[PDB]
């Protein structure tokens, strides 16, 4: 076919922009906020209230 | 044509 | 065939060794986490190798080559392959809590293992255990338990992988050249 | 005339705020040569 | 008899176990599992 | 089309960008869990343009090195204690010379 | 004959691919909801600061309702200015025991 094809190379390549972009959100965010694998930092949210460390 | 990766 | 009956032999007695040492996990000490326990996984790899033995007995009596006995060649393999990711995740699991249990130092208490992890300052982390007979008896052979359960799920992974890859070798690596 | 010595009470510093500047460069040219390589590809196996 | 000391340092290790490890752990199968189809896939004649 | 090398191309494509999304899947929904999402804000902790509040307790381990500690409008502020409440002050030298003490009964 | 994807394959490709990207879209609705709650910025998370060794730096209004004071968590004012309270129309009471100290109006 030669006009299903494009439209497949097109979303394809739209799906990948669109996660690319989103990891690049995502790693900002994680970089930004000092996560680390106990965490978010020092601050620890719990369901009374914060927990500052 | 099988197709697979 | 004779490969896919020695694999699902070898996934059952792993599955039942594996499941033992949970079995034995859980008797020691209510201690420890469901996760840290992975009996569960234990529990789906040997149901795996019970529809597996069931498979290569079926396969050997009656019905060999008919379309259902791929529809269903398809249910084992995908099972097999969740069977591998849960080992797996298991091993990552021991492993993780082995390297938490494996730098630090720990003392007995009146009626626990009360401890805390080496600190900068005087604030730290601190793990107690239910009925502890003695802190350097359970904490000195639970490693050594850890690293035997450890080699029984990598294994048993490996299985699981060359299980999942026996068959789609059989079907998408060889192509009919002549008619 | 003292009363107690205390020596923990340390106000922190005069602390600027630490540059993202390059940072966020990185993480923005990363993706945007990664970006102009794909729209190359694209070009290079789209057009031939 | 009444004491009470405050050095508990929580930190959310277990959500971390629970959600980030399985994906990862599932990405790397997928990832071994294509590159294992790509290598292999008709590398072998079946003659006559 | 897509007949030879193309197809087992874009094959692992797919399947490495499906990998890829999955991981950052896994990535939103930590960060869901680690701060408590809701609509208004994190937990309790509410958000909005001109600052922070919050419903509840706060604790808090080491300093705190506040600018102007202020009360609300409707409430009056209430320091509290058990053993004694101490203000200090400190001279250039960085050393307590002047202290006011709420002790137990004087 | 024909090579290639042919007939129901082609289907199946292309359910998978839109699934795919409808999948995509909903991870980056929900970040994007993320960074408008949050208020996430070039500049940081425009409410706070976590900085390099472990300090946070509240940069805006912030209403902590009630302090739990616990461990070396001693209130002093920052470098070197001062530490004012003050209570908006309300009095400023210590307390320790039954011992007490209010600042009231008048
Ligand atoms: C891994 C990369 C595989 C190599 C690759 O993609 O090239 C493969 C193709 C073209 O090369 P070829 O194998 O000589 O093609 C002959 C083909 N049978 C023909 O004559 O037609 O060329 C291509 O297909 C190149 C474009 C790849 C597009 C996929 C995105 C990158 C995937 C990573
Ligand atoms: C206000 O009350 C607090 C707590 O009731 C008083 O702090 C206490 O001060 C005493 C006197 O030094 C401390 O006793 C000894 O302290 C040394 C410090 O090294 C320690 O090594 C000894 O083992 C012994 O504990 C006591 O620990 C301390 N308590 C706390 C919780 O810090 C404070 O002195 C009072 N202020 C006034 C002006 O009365
Ligand atoms: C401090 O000053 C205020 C303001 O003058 C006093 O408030 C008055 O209280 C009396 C009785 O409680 C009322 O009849 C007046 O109407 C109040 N005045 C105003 C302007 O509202 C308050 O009583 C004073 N405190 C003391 C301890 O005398
Ligand atoms: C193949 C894809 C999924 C790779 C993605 C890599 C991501 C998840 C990794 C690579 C580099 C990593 C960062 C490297 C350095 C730091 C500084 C540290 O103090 C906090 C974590 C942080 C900010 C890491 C967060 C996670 C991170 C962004
Ligand atoms: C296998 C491919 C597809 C993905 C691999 C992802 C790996 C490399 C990434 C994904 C998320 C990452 C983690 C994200 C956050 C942190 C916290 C930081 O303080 C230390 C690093 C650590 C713990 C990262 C280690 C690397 C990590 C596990
Ligand atoms: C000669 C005998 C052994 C041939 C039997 C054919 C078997 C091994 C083949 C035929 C079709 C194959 C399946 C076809 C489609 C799927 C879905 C895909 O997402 C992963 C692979 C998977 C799950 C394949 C696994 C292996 C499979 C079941
Ligand atoms: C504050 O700390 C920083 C550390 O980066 C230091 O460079 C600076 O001199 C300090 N300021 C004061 C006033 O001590």
């Amino acid at each position: 076919y030669g006009w299903r094809k494009r439209c497949l190379y097109f979303f394809v390549l739209l799906l990948m922009i669109l996660i690319l972009v989103n990891l690049a959100m995502t790693i900002w965010i994680l970089k930004v906020m000092n996560f680390t694998i106990d965490g978010m930092g020092n601050l620890r949210i719990t369901e009374k209230g914060l927990k500052l460390e | 044509a099988l197709p697979k990766m | 065939c004779r490969f896919p009956l020695l694999l699902a032999l070898l996934q059952l007695a792993l599955g039942i060794a594996v499941t033992v040492l949970g079995f034995l996990m859980a008797s020691i000490s209510p201690s420890l986490l469901v996760r840290d326990t992975p009996f569960w996984a234990g529990s789906i790899v040997c149901v795996v190798a019970y529809l597996g033995l069931f498979m290569l007995c079926v396969s050997y009596q009656v019905d060999e080559r008919t379309c259902v006995q791929f529809s269903m060649k398809v249910f084992y393999f995908l099972l097999s392959a969740l069977g591998l990711m849960v080992c797996m995740l298991a091993v990552a699991f021991a492993a993780h809590h082995y390297s938490l249990l494996a730098q630090f130092t720990c003392e007995t208490s009146l009626d626990s293992c009360q401890c805390k992890l080496p600190s900068s300052e005087p604030l730290s982390r601190a793990f107690v255990y239910r009925d502890v007979t003695d802190c350097t008896s359970v904490t000195g052979t639970f490693k050594l338990f850890l690293i035997i359960q450890m080699v029984l799920n990598l294994v048993c992974g490996l299985v699981c992988l060359l299980a999942c890859f026996v068959m789609w070798k059989h079907r998408y690596q060889v192509f009919y050249v002549g008619v | 005339g003292i009363l107690e010595h205390d020596p923990f009470f340390c106000p922190p510093t005069e602390a600027t705020d630490r540059d993202f500047l390059t940072d966020a460069l990185v993480t923005l040219l990363v993706p945007l040569l990664v970006a102009l390589l794909l729209t190359l590809l694209l070009a290079y196996i789209m057009c031939f | 008899e009444v004491p009470d000391r405050d050095p508990e340092k929580s930190s959310e290790d277990d959500v971390y176990l629970h959600t980030v490890i399985p994906a990862v752990v599932v990405a790397a199968i997928l990832l071994i599992a294509g590159i294992i189809a790509m290598i292999c896939y008709r590398k072998k004649r079946k003659g006559k | 089309g897509i007949y030879g090398w193309r197809k087992r191309c874009l094959y692992l494509f797919v399947l490495l960008l499906l990998a890829i999304l999955v991981v950052n899947l896994a990535l939103t929904i930590w960060i869901l869990k680690v701060m408590w999402f809701s609509p208004i804000g994190m937990g309790h902790l509410h958000v909005t343009a001109d600052g922070l509040r919050l419903e509840g307790e706060s604790e808090f381990l080491f300093p705190l090195y506040a600018k102007e500690i202020r009360s609300r409008v409707d409430s009056s502020l209430l320091l509290q204690s058990t053993q004694n409440v101490t203000v200090s002050a400190r001279n250039s030298e960085g050393e307590v010379t002047g202290r006011v003490k709420v002790g137990a009964q004087m | 004959h024909k090579t290639g994807l042919r007939g129901r394959k082609g289907n199946l490709a292309i359910c998978v691919i839109v699934l795919l990207f409808i999948l995509a879209v909903i991870n980056l609705l929900i970040t994007l909801v993320i960074w408008a709650v949050i208020r996430i910025g070039p500049n940081g998370c425009d409410s706070m600061e976590f900085h390099e060794s472990g300090l946070l730096r509240f940069k805006q209004v912030s209403d902590m309702g009630v302090i739990h004071p616990l461990y070396k968590s001693t209130v002093g004012g920052r470098r070197n200015e001062n530490l004012v309270i003050t209570g908006n129309n309300q009095p400023i009471v210590f307390q320790q025991g039954t011992t007490k100290l209010s600042v009231e109006k008048n």
